[PDB]
């Protein structure tokens, strides 16, 4: 019976298990058979729209959707019940538009996949409107539970007689639906943009979860056209889901757990127990180090804070030493997991930027370098008038143990980062080879990985990608009105009646990203003020390149930073403790992190210099 | 927002060449592409150019004497068309193709394009 609850996503994972096996054959069979077997590279980029819009699916019954709450702390019983009625009934909006642009996206289009003389192409675009139907049986279905839990004003029966209505006018007299425009009462031209703006930061702060908050800034555009809008964004929608470095992302997603579940954490930290903890600030010195191994073990910040805690907490705890230290060092260990490969918000500035991630993490370890040492460096400058106790001594018989029993294990980072390094292998098969590799040693070399532990792993995975699905289309959306309207060139006219530096503009947009780090968080900021901010950054000939690390780089400090900051409750939750414990823990750390920053910010050339060597 | 350079007419085989000039933009994310569009159109293309091996393809009713050239690193693409019949006469364009897998043609123009350029040749 209880599979009957969540067949979709299990169909989901049947899909999945698919990609794996097709991508696993493949790279190692490009290779070894010297001639490529080309079907499967595309029908690949086919299944991954399915299990992205699956992925939405789940999204949306969970309410799991990345939303701003700050007004709900301030919000009164009633104020909030109309509020979360009025944006919930917003999104019961969104998805008609959305059907209704589904089915005229489809009979405009009749183009095959000629790179494999064109079977189905037509299978995409017919994707959306089915697992649409679902999720609107799903959406309201939630809602429901909303009602009965109080949050709302309205009963299923009103959406439902309102989607009836809805699709009745379209079938008989869509006059009706023409007169719905504002086209008879305005006069905006140009100005369309700045009250499109206006209206789209409204609705955000107003708590409309992010997706569908872009999906109404984008249709209420429409309503100041006299034209082809209809057609033009529609078509890119769920299309530009077909784009090949996103499928990276759920294999890095997946290996992230496996390899966090299997408890290696322990072997890794062990093996730093010896090979750094036998000089003084040993506790400092295995976090900060090994940090760099934990986080191509993790494949995102949380899960470095949620892996590594009660190991480096029971350390410090052991070794007598203070909780605000431990926690700052940790918040710290978190900063590291952003720089390295995997990483999951790297990727996401990777496609909206559509760069190469490639690229883009060779350059991503050069900051590897510098935010870890000068960490190391001020783990130091503390413990020498601290006064802290001196570590124990060491010697080779258990060391080389440790590494022998280790060694399995620690090639994982040595793989995803190498292959890339070495030219040898490109973003996705090292994505899928270091999935391969950590179960196959998991499987044989150790013996917690059960038979359904794979698959309880790709519903995690394969659901949080659901999440990145959705704001990518939609933030594709937002690339009609921007190139449509030239957005560019308006908020130039601000800057451009002054500006002369480069200097100039990355520290003022510096200074705007940190300042909404403030009071966003980051998993929506990023897809907030990338959009629109990497135009303006590009009309001031800003090499991508670099404002990929540098803006990736302020979301680090804005997870570090309070009020927002959730990785400081992160590491509280695992910390046990105040967060007046945490702030004071964290205060020196971010000093080497702005550091570090500055220097990149006033001296490209550190960036230049690895990838500009290697790859030119 | 991009830049192009080239087309004209030819005097009474000739070959004009028209060019896309990265003016600005990234123009190296391993795609780029080229199009021509009718009275009461835009909807018509050439197909694919990879930035790796060498790789050309075309459509079918283009199949024949249109050609391709690039550089990497002063970031310049051109095309170059030897047929000289009336019915290559159109308005042209450049276009950033990026990041879409499936199609030679549809708009998977992500990120963008020129303001079109016009080219004519005609009897006599």
């Amino acid at each position: 019976m209880k599979y009957i609850n969540k067949l979709e996503e299990w169909l989901g994972g049947a899909l999945f298990i698919a990609i794996f096996g097709i991508l696993i054959a493949q790279i190692l069979s490009r290779q070894v058979f010297h001639s490529p077997l080309i079907w499967s590279e595309e029908l690949a980029k086919l299944l991954f729209v399915y299990v992205g819009m699956l992925g939405i699916s789940v999204a949306v019954r969970k309410q799991e959707h990345v939303f701003i709450d700050f007004l709900t702390n301030l919000m009164p019983e009633k104020i909030r019940k109309f509020t979360n009625t009025f944006v919930q009934l917003l999104v019961f909006i969104c998805i008609f538009l959305f059907i209704h642009f589904g089915i005229r996206t489809f009979n405009g289009a009749s183009f095959p996949i000629d790179a494999l003389g064109g079977i189905s192409e037509k299978w995409i675009f017919a994707a959306l409107p089915v697992v649409a139907i679902l999720m609107m049986f799903r959406f309201i279905q939630a809602q429901t539970l909303n009602f009965k839990t109080g949050k709302s004003y309205l009963p299923a029966t009103f959406f439902i007689i309102s989607a009836v209505i809805l699709f009745a006018i379209l079938f008989f007299a869509p006059d009706w639906f023409k007169v719905l425009r504002i086209s008879n009462y305005i006069k905006l031209g140009s100005s369309s943009v700045y009250v499109a703006l206006l209206v789209w930061l409204i609705i955000m702060f107003i708590g409309v979860p992010v997706g569908w908050s872009l999906f109404i800034a984008t249709l209420l555009y429409f309503s100041m056209t006299r034209w082809n809008v209809v057609n033009a964004a529609t078509e890119k929608l769920v299309y530009s889901l077909d784009s090949f470095p996103l499928l990276a992302v759920p294999f890095y997603i997946l290996t992230g757990i496996l390899m966090n579940t299997g408890g290696i954490t322990e072997r890794i930290f062990n093996f730093a127990k010896a090979l750094l903890g036998h000089y003084t600030g040993g506790m400092g010195h295995v976090n900060i180090g090994a940090s760099l191994l934990f986080s191509g073990m993790s494949g995102s910040a949380l899960a470095d804070a949620g892996g590594l805690g009660q190991l480096e907490i029971k350390a410090m705890r052991d070794a007598g030493y203070d909780d605000d230290i431990c926690g700052g060092i940790t918040a710290a260990s978190c900063i590291i997991g952003p720089l390295v490969p995997p990483s999951i918000a790297m990727i996401i500035y990777g496609v909206i930027a559509n760069e190469s991630i490639a690229k883009l993490f060779i350059a991503g370890f050069i900051p590897g370098v510098l935010i870890t040492l000068a960490l190391m460096a001020m783990n130091y400058r503390i413990a020498k008038k601290r006064g802290y106790p001196r570590t124990p001594k060491a010697t080779r018989e258990q060391l080389c143990s440790s590494f022998k029993q280790s060694f399995w294990a620690i090639l994982t980072p040595l793989l995803i980062i190498g292959g890339i390094f070495s030219g040898l292998f490109s973003p996705t098969e090292s994505a899928i080879v270091a999935a391969a590799y950590s179960v196959i040693i998991g499987k044989f070399v150790y013996k917690e990985l059960t038979l359904k532990s794979l698959f309880n792993s790709c519903i995690e995975a394969m659901a949080i990608t659901g999440v990145v699905a959705l704001m990518i289309m939609t933030v594709t959306f937002f690339g009609d009105m921007i190139a449509r309207e030239q957005v560019a060139m308006r908020v130039a006219d601000v800057f451009v009646a002054v500006a002369d530096s480069p200097l100039t503009v990355l520290i003022m947009i510096n200074a705007l990203l940190l300042f909404l780090g403030m009071f966003i968080d980051a998993l929506a900021l990023q897809f907030l003020v990338l959009p629109m901010l990497i135009p303006i950054a590009m009309q001031f000939n800003i090499d991508l390149i670099f404002f990929g690390v540098m803006t990736t780089l302020n979301m680090m400090v804005g997870i570090l930073t309070p009020p927002m900051g959730m990785a400081l409750f992160v590491v509280a939750r695992v910390g046990n403790m105040s967060v007046s414990t945490v702030t004071k823990g964290v205060l020196p750390f971010l000093i080497p992190v702005f550091v570090t920053l500055v220097l990149i910010t006033i001296f490209p050339q550190i960036i230049t210099f690895v990838p500009n060597l290697l790859i030119p | 927002q991009l830049v192009e350079s080239g087309g004209g007419l030819v005097q009474t085989y000739g070959s004009l060449r028209l060019s896309c000039t990265a003016s600005r933009v990234t123009l190296d994310y391993h795609d780029i592409g080229w199009f021509r569009q009718a009275p009461g159109k835009e909807r018509e293309g050439v197909s694919y150019i990879s930035s790796s091996g060498g790789s050309t393809n075309y459509a079918d009713s283009v199949k024949g004497r249109f050609t391709i050239s690039r550089d990497n690193a002063k970031n310049t693409v051109y095309l170059q068309m030897n047929s000289l019949k009336p019915e290559d006469t159109a308005v042209y364009y450049c276009a950033r193709s990026s990041a879409y897998g499936s199609s030679w043609l549809n708009p998977s123009r992500y990120d963008y394009w020129g303001q079109g350029t016009q080219v004519t040749v005609s009897s006599g």
